[PDB]
RNA sequence: AUCAGGAAAAUUAAUGUAUACCGUAAUGUAGACCGACUCAGGUAUGUAAGUAGAGAAUAUGAAGGUGAAUUAGAUAAU
RNA sequence: AAAUUUAAUAUAACUAUUAAUAGAAGGUUACUAAUAAAUUAAUAAUUAAUUUUAAAACCUAAAGGUAAACCUUUAUAUUAAUAAUGUUAUGAAUAAUUAUUAAUAAUAAUAAACUAAGUGAACUGAAACAUCU
């Protein structure tokens, strides 16, 4: 029985995605450069 | 009320966003308020910033 | 502008037997003029003493030679524990005096003033200019 | 022939100083060099290309049939003597280059040749080469006391 | 029934009043596996131990010092009859260095003068 | 357990933290703004050290029972009149301008410091205030003051003066 | 001699004695602080001789144990630190989630 | 037994110690998580009263918990 | 003689054109993160221009880390010099704390479009497709 794919745990989801994941790594850093241009309120997890 | 709300300033961005509405869409606010206030309590002049 | 508002018992008033009481409406000053059986219409406001209302008051002229004075303030007697008394509060407790030894203490500077603050910038040295250049 | 991949490079110019928010721990060793480290074919920064890149071009068959190729300049490592310095300079050498070299009579005159053509043809690495030599024929020459 | 007076089936929450809202939001200290210490601003007295514990270092514990001598007659506020002082400063600054020369020529000169010992003033000082 | 087991002390330093000994100040209790007045930045330029920190700590002291008590408005009763919240922003606003003068007062002691450092100026300083002195106690006085002022080798220098003006008189 | 718990209590007595500080003052001196503290009412769990506040969040224990015996002279002999959960609200429902204070 | 079984941070003596920060509710084989729902699904670990029995099988159930956002009747054909 | 209307103007819309001029902070939550002048012109308060000046927590690749708004270093730092202080061994020597003076480093939040350069598709068109596009 599919439909319960999201497993949450905070350490898996901060790490993955997380401001300082993103912060770190260039394509991170384009990806939070897109989000603040278009002015997303939420920069990542 | 029970908040703790006053000890701290949480949510700034979002308060600076509803402190500050757009003065166009004030009026709308604005009525809304005084439906929501007693006869003795409302009066009919307009604010001032 | 004084409306008939029904009150609550909350804010009744030492009498009221109804529910029923009359209240004032604010006004804005451009529906209401100065007199002096005088009606004023224009102010120039040009001139400025101090009345010791204890601040600098402005002349209100009508023809600005015709002054109308400011109302008299009404006298208020302090006599809280919070206020300090006027002599106390006025009194002269520090002078210059030294120039090696500081007013305050080392230990108290990072008090009143921030150490690792990132608006210091300072320097722009003739050595440091050297060292950076090739 | 041009120079355009080197002439073209362009580095932000220097605020002189009669402070900055972050200045370097280190103190700038080599002269600047004019042109700038190449973000192009960084190969071509470790060592002595003559100003030749990696050429982009199209393969073409007998039914013309494009298909990209590249084209690199014959590289050679090549340990070769400097007169100033006293010591065998191992560098990556374009075979041109060396010729070049050959011609001059000495990795030191190759380095040492005034021309702008020649300057825009060294690398960072060539530049440092050529402060070296400079700097120590210098020294050579002029003593402290005279 | 969860609350006696919601008989029928609306739409309404076991609790709260939505189930979904924005996740990406500042995680506190409540949050997180055991191993996720946040820590708010509260602790960089002492040193950790190799072994777990903490030694102090009062070397850098907040204290705060009072002065001794306590000046009660000093209080938050002031009477509403003073009026508020204006100095003036046209010998370029109150932190000019001549200013405060000429200040310190005055004491030599004089010796603790009070300036304002006149309750009854708008501006004042050179 | 019952609170006659008790003496609950008269002198209790939690009562610091009340007006007097009251849960909340009344309306009519209340300092109103018409005569409160926040203290003055000018005027505070002239207060010493000792007095200010002192000051400080009774607008401290004032703000805490305020505080709990504008706390309790808020929480409890849910009130909006404010007064106290009001109260507290002038006290701050008061502490704010003591830690102002308390570090201007710091940068011109500094400003002083390197002025006098500058070697051509201060000699020339120092020159005038001797020609202004130039009574007999009175001069003894000033030169004494002179002397504190100054007060190892600015010592010796002081010293040197000292006895440079004895011998000029 | 003896061990580590005893000695400061006996440390802790020739403190009261001395009608001075009952804890090592530490060497480093704040002479102007911005902190202020919220005195609460008492629970059912606390007795008469517990009082209780609310604090900066960045008050340590041994700071608070500081500032009452400077600000108030009262001496706290046991200190212990609850912070609390701040819990999610949100006013219209079309505006966005926020925690509300983490309050010590 | 063969399938051959982690990695990484010393002693004595003298002098010391005022003990930081954070987690701590309840829910957790679920109405409080993941399943668009107060969803018969999915979700890790320990203790799991006795009597009986080879057992954590199966029966009971001391204690604890629970009797629910549908009831009341009627029980045709199906 | 005051009101009513009409058209224009705001700190209070964007879009296109034309003309002129110039090339610039976000967040988080709290021990909330503030100002002070002078000079010149206009007329003591004044507004303006020209200026100097205080504060300004934490986060936003690169003091060094991390799970952004946290932790870890320890400029209420270390070294030197002295000064008052308590202890020890022999007026001189050694360590501890406080206070002044000097020396020694501190903090990459920074746009977007436009320009130049490197690499460089494919759909598509050719009424198919590969040269070509
Ligand atoms: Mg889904
Ligand atoms: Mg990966
Ligand atoms: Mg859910
Ligand atoms: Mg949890
Ligand atoms: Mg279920
Ligand atoms: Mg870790
Ligand atoms: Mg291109």
């Amino acid at each position: 029985s599919r439909g319960n794919t999201y497993q949450p745990s905070t350490l898996k989801r901060k790490r993955t995605f997380g401001f300082l994941a993103r912060a770190k790594s260039k394509q991170g850093s384009k990806i939070l450069k897109r989000r603040k241009l278009k002015g997303r309120w939420f920069l990542s997890h | 009320s029970g908040s703790y709300q006053h000890l701290s300033n949480v949510g700034s961005r979002v308060m600076k966003r509803l402190g500050n509405r757009p003065k166009n869409f004030l009026p709308h606010s604005e009525k809304f308020i005084k439906k929501s206030t007693p006869e003795f309590m409302k009066s009919d002049l307009k604010e001032v910033d | 502008p004084t409306k008939t508002v029904p009150v609550p018992k909350q804010f009744w008033l030492e009498g009221q037997t109804s529910h029923m009481i009359t209240i004032p409406v604010s006004i804005l000053g451009k529906d209401l003029r100065l007199v002096a059986t005088v009606a004023v219409r224009d102010v120039s406001f040009n001139g400025s003493y101090y009345d010791a209302y204890k601040k600098v008051m402005p002349y209100r002229c009508v023809q600005p030679d015709l002054i109308i004075p400011w109302p008299k303030p009404d006298p208020i007697d302090v006599q809280t524990n919070l206020a300090t008394d006027p002599v106390i509060a006025r009194e002269q407790t520090f002078w210059v005096d030294s120039v090696v030894r500081n007013p305050i203490p080392k230990k108290a500077i990072p008090s009143i003033r921030n150490p690792h603050s990132k608006y210091k910038r300072g320097t722009l040295t003739a050595k440091d200019i050297a060292k950076l250049v090739a | 022939r041009q120079w355009r991949l080197i002439e073209t490079r362009k580095i932000a110019k220097q605020p002189n100083y009669q402070k900055p928010l972050h200045m370097p721990k280190e103190r700038k060793k080599f002269p600047d060099y004019k042109y700038g480290e190449s973000n192009i074919f960084k190969q071509s920064n470790k060592g002595l290309y003559g100003g030749s890149f990696v050429q982009f071009g199209n393969n073409i068959s007998e039914s013309k049939a494009k298909t990209r190729k590249k084209w690199l300049p014959n590289v050679v490592k090549k340990g070769l003597w400097s007169e100033t310095l006293n010591r065998k300079i191992s560098i990556k050498m374009t075979a041109k280059v060396l010729k070049t070299i050959s011609k001059e009579g000495g990795i030191d005159n190759y380095l040492t040749k005034e021309k702008s053509a020649r300057i825009k043809e060294l690398g960072p690495t060539g530049w440092k080469l050529r402060y070296r030599v400079l700097k120590r024929k210098d020294e050579i020459e002029n003593p402290p006391h005279k | 029934l969860t609350r006696p007076w919601k008989k029928y089936r609306d739409g309404e929450l076991f609790y709260g009043l939505s189930k979904v809202g924005n996740k990406r939001v500042p995680l506190t200290t409540k949050q997180g596996n055991k191993t996720m210490y946040k820590g708010t601003r509260a602790s960089g007295i002492g040193r950790h131990t190799k072994f777990g514990g903490y030694v102090i270092n009062w070397k850098k514990v907040r204290t705060y010092v009072t002065p001794d001598m306590v000046n009660f007659e000093l209080k938050p506020y002031v009477n509403a009859n003073v009026p508020p002082l204006k100095h003036e400063f046209k010998g370029g600054g109150p932190l000019d260095p001549r200013l405060q020369l000429l200040k310190i020529k005055e004491y030599i000169v004089n010796g603790r003068v009070q300036s304002e010992g006149a309750t009854d003033s708008c501006y004042k000082e050179r | 357990p019952t609170t006659s087991n008790l003496r609950c002390p008269d002198d209790h330093p939690l009562w610091q933290f009340f007006s007097n000994k009251k849960f909340i100040r009344s309306a009519d209790d209340l300092p109103p703004s018409s005569h409160i007045r926040p203290w003055s930045i000018p005027e505070l330029r002239h207060k010493s050290f000792n007095d200010l920190h002192s000051l400080w700590y009774n607008c401290l002291r004032e703000q805490n029972v305020l505080a709990r008590e504008n706390h309790l408005l808020k929480n409890i009763v849910g009130s909006t009149h404010d007064e106290f919240s009001e109260l507290s922003n002038s006290i701050r606003t008061t502490m704010w301008q003591i830690r102002h003068v308390l570090n201007e007062r710091e940068l011109a002691y500094s400003a002083s410091r390197e002025f006098l450092q500058d070697e051509s100026e201060r000699k020339k300083f120092l020159d005038t205030l001797a020609n202004d002195y130039f009574d007999d106690e009175v001069a003894s006085m000033l030169t004494r003051f002179q002397l504190a002022i100054f007060g190892d080798i600015n010592f010796i220098d002081g010293i040197k003066f000292l006895a440079n003006l004895k011998l000029q008189r | 001699d003896i061990n580590v718990s005893e000695k400061i209590y006996k440390w802790t007595k020739a403190g009261i004695e001395q009608g001075k500080e009952h804890f090592k003052v530490g060497g480093n001196k704040v002479y102007f602080p911005k902190a202020r503290i919220i005195l609460l009412r008492p629970n059912a769990k606390h007795t008469p001789y517990q009082a209780k506040f609310i604090v900066p969040k960045s008050f340590n224990k041994l700071d608070l144990r500081d500032y009452l015996y400077h600000i108030y002279g009262l001496r706290a002999m046991n200190i212990t630190t609850q912070l609390l959960h701040g819990k999610f609200n949100r006013m219209n429902l079309q505006t966005t989630r926020f925690r509300e204070p983490q309050i010590k």
